[PDB]
RNA sequence: AUAUCCUGAGAGGUGAUGCAUAGCCGAGUGAGGCGAAUUCGGUGAUCCUAUGCUGCCGAGAAAAGCCUCUAGCGAGGACAUA
RNA sequence: CCUGCAUCCGGUGAAGCCGCCGAGUGAUCGAGUGGUGGAGGGUGUGGGAGUGAGAAUGCAGGCAUGAGUAGCGAUUAGGCAAGUGAGAACCUUGCCCGCCGAAAGACCAAGGGUUCCUGGGCCAGGCCAGUCCGCCCAGGGUGAGUCGGGACCUAAGGCGAGGCCGACAGGCGUAGUCGAUGGACAACGGGUUGAUAUUCCCGUACCCGUGUAUGUGCGUCCAUGAUGGUAGUCAAGCGAUGGGGU
RNA sequence: UGUCAACCGAGCGUUGAUCCGAGGAUGUCCGAAUGGGGAAACCCGGCACGAGUGAUGUCGUGUCACCAGGCGCUGAAUAUAUAGGCGUCUGGGGGGAACGCGGGGAAGUGAAACAUCUCAGUACCCGUAGGAAGAGAAAACAAAAUGUGAUUCCGUGAGUAGUGGCGAGCGAAAGCGGAGGAUGGCUAAACCGUAUGCAUGUGAUACCGGGUAGGGGUUGUGUGUGCGGGGUUGUGGGACCUAUCUUUCCGGCUCUACCUGGCUGGAGGGCAGUGAGAAAAUGUUGUGGUUAGCGGAAAUGGCUUGGGAUGGCCUGCCGUAGACGGUGAGAGCCCGGUACGUGAAAACCCGACGUCUGUCUUGAUGGUGUUCCCGAGUAGCAGCGGGCCCGUGGAAUCUGCUGUGAAUCUGCCGGGACCACCCGGUAAGCCUGAAUACUUCCCAGUGACCGAUAGCGGAUUAGUACCGUGAGGGAAUGGUGAAAAGUACCCC
């Protein structure tokens, strides 16, 4: 049978001035499964991490279009979300800056 | 109007001459009307289309 | 009976020892600091009282919600504060 | 041209093309010669042809004149100093002048999808040149318990379990469920970066749910009461798929 | 370490990578779509069991249509009972290039027009299953031959006998010669038994073949239905009595005990079996083929032109292998392989060898006169239409509809009206392989067929771009060379 894990739904970092800055002011960005969930994002962080999150939010943007002397072709539709972490303000390692 | 619910004799379809011996399209329909037909000997009976053979025949009763 | 109730513009106090701004200093792809007075009259709405009031006939949506009634369940539930 | 048969030629240059020189009464011919090329061809005798172009206002592709002629798509109109760079009247800065202003301005829904920002260049495009671009390249960018929709409700209409009718195929319509341009429903001011703002931050609000604690505090088990007054119900607290108002 | 199409960084492999052959799991969402909803790939739940938080919010695995047919429970107005309502099992909703079956079913055009005709039962549609289908065991032909003997499909029979505004046109049968063998089998009626009901009974001298006898129910006697014997046919056959011949043992029954004649069970010996004649399962063979592979003969020959020999001349060898491709220019002996041999873990299907299933031997053989049977709104008749050459004409045969409506063997129907005499056959119930029709797919082969305006529309971004809101229409784009060694470096 199939097991269940938080950590199965974040996929990736984002790396960018933007990211940086809310790094700066404590907030984080992560890459989210197209159809997780707030909730699902909070209790797996929570859950993973062992620090108390304050409040998320998610968003999502269509993909690109690119030329190709082939056709028209599309890449991939991802959505992100915003975690703030609480006043406990416990700086993540893991990251690597 | 089209069929026999007990020996399911459908309409026929055939060709009508004029005395000019020009042809055209004609249908010819069974006799059939609406009869409440006997079969239980409890003494009810329900709405069914029948044929005047069928009926004549007394494959549905008369009562 | 301006009895009693409801509604309710506008006015008044609170929100505000806050925020912003005319200006003064250095400082220029620009940022920083400081920072006065804030009383009285006229004109006047297509906006509010207003699903108001007065006239007219060609005579002018439903469901949900809210209140209530019992039918019916019922020994824990209701209110207030943190 | 392709083929049966028998033969000969060919990296010491076979097939087309462009000349010279010649030849047959014709459609033409040259195992006679020159340049280009690099891979299969000729003669003899049989068999089979998608086998022979100048015209159908024919069709596919390429190219002539009119022609370096008309225009370069309004009712406002530019000028100057400096800068960038090889190139500047058409790009950047500064100073004058004019125009619009019930719009030639600031926004919503419908409508398109990356036209938004940063960084690169200017063989394609912009009716001319372009350092510029709504050109393209690479990266980045879209933050809602309260804004618009769904989880709330309905109309003109569509589907339609059963069912009726119809030779078959099929036409109707009950119960129900779908269908906003409507009804109800809870947030405002200021600041912020190259791109986000009733979303982030600052300050102060409002609406539903769960847990713990506390205080008002009422009953189930005692029993006063009102009674219809020994006994049987009960008014606490919820309360409708039902009725009635709004 | 697939490919368009280079390039970088990263790695595995003798402990067997990559590859191919067979089987096995996962398999998001939509799509008959079926938990509910809806603009395809997007929104919202119930139930049960698990995971997580101080509790809601959350998450994983199952399950939650409709219709029809069985089985069980229930029984409204309303009483018998039905409809209807619940629970549980079994089946179905779509797709597919051609091939079949039964229906519906058109108009252009020829007749130099045109109504009849023909185009044509064509296109198309409908309902339908299969790998093939349908049809099929004489109520068939012919004509004095002492003939053929189920059905289907081809060639003749002939463009003849016929038919038609006797125009344009349309078009058989019998017989004969070929492909195959199964000239096969089942089922209702005549009569006994049995679960029944509807009944009635002289309820007693009738139900049982004779005799001795007990009694009043194998009801005394009728009716319709389910269940097992006996029968399946044309010179008619089948049921009842009467003689003859009769190839195992025992028991219980023909109301009953005893002898005679019949019914039914338990044991030899044959009979077949996946079969149309009855159906289910369980125990041991073919180098049978197929899904991959492997083995497989002979010149570095010499001289020459050459960038390159696979070109020319001269010498050898193999041939059960001189089919065909690649390799720096036409290769039997360079490479891939061809002739030939082998060869499979698993699986497939065929064939052969083995428990088990079931009728019959309680029964078979040849005769006789008497009483009953051989497929119901059918055959035939009358009216209106079809398709057979037959275009209502004298109209045979088959068939659709409406009325009327028959008989059971000296009965009935057929030989193109009809009568008489002859001759053939036995419809009104059901199965049945072999001869035949076709290729969306796969394997192996061939071209006096095309070579980039030809060839499928498609040798490349292909049913793409593009056009049209829709059905739909529908494009052009190969050759460097042996290798890229794709021109370092210098100069404008
Ligand atoms: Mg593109
Ligand atoms: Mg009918
Ligand atoms: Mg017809
Ligand atoms: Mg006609
Ligand atoms: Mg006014
Ligand atoms: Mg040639
Ligand atoms: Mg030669
Ligand atoms: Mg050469
Ligand atoms: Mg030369
Ligand atoms: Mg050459
Ligand atoms: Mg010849
Ligand atoms: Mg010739
Ligand atoms: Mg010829
Ligand atoms: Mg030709
Ligand atoms: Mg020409
Ligand atoms: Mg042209
Ligand atoms: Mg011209
Ligand atoms: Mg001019
Ligand atoms: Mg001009
Ligand atoms: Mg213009
Ligand atoms: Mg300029
Ligand atoms: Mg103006
Ligand atoms: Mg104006
Ligand atoms: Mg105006
Ligand atoms: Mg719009
Ligand atoms: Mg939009
Ligand atoms: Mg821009
Ligand atoms: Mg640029
Ligand atoms: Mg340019
Ligand atoms: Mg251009
Ligand atoms: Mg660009
Ligand atoms: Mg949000
Ligand atoms: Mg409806
Ligand atoms: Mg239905
Ligand atoms: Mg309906
Ligand atoms: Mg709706
Ligand atoms: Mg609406
Ligand atoms: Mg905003
Ligand atoms: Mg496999
Ligand atoms: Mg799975
Ligand atoms: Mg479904
Ligand atoms: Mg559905
Ligand atoms: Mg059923
Ligand atoms: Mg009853
Ligand atoms: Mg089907
Ligand atoms: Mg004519
Ligand atoms: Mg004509
Ligand atoms: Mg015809
Ligand atoms: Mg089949
Ligand atoms: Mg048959
Ligand atoms: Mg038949
Ligand atoms: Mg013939
Ligand atoms: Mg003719
Ligand atoms: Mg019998
Ligand atoms: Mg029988
Ligand atoms: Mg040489
Ligand atoms: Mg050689
Ligand atoms: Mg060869
Ligand atoms: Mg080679
Ligand atoms: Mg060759
Ligand atoms: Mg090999
Ligand atoms: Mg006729
Ligand atoms: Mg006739
Ligand atoms: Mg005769
Ligand atoms: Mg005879
Ligand atoms: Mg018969
Ligand atoms: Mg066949
Ligand atoms: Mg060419
Ligand atoms: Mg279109
Ligand atoms: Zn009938």
């Amino acid at each position: 049978a199939t097991i269940t894990d938080p950590r199965d739904i974040i996929l990736a970092p984002v790396i960018s001035e933007k990211s940086y800055g809310l790094i700066e002011d404590n907030v984080y960005t992560f890459v989210v499964h197209p159809d997780s969930n707030k909730t699902q994002i909070k209790i797996a962080i929570e859950k993973i991490f062992d620090v108390k999150v304050d409040s998320v939010n998610t968003a999502n943007r269509q993909g690109k279009r690119k030329r190709t002397r082939t056709g028209f072709g599309k890449r991939k539709s991802t959505k992100r979300a915003i975690v703030k972490l609480a006043a406990g303000s416990k700086p993540i390692d893991l990251f690597g800056a | 109007a089209a069929v026999c619910d007990i020996c399911g004799k459908g309409p026929g379809f055939g060709k009508s001459v004029s005395h000019s011996h020009r042809r055209t399209s004609r249908r010819w329909n069974p006799n059939i009307q609406p009869v409440r037909a006997v079969t239980r000997p409890g003494g009810n009976k329900q709405r069914i289309n029948a044929c005047t053979s069928c009926i004549k025949a007394g494959k549905v009763s008369r009562a």
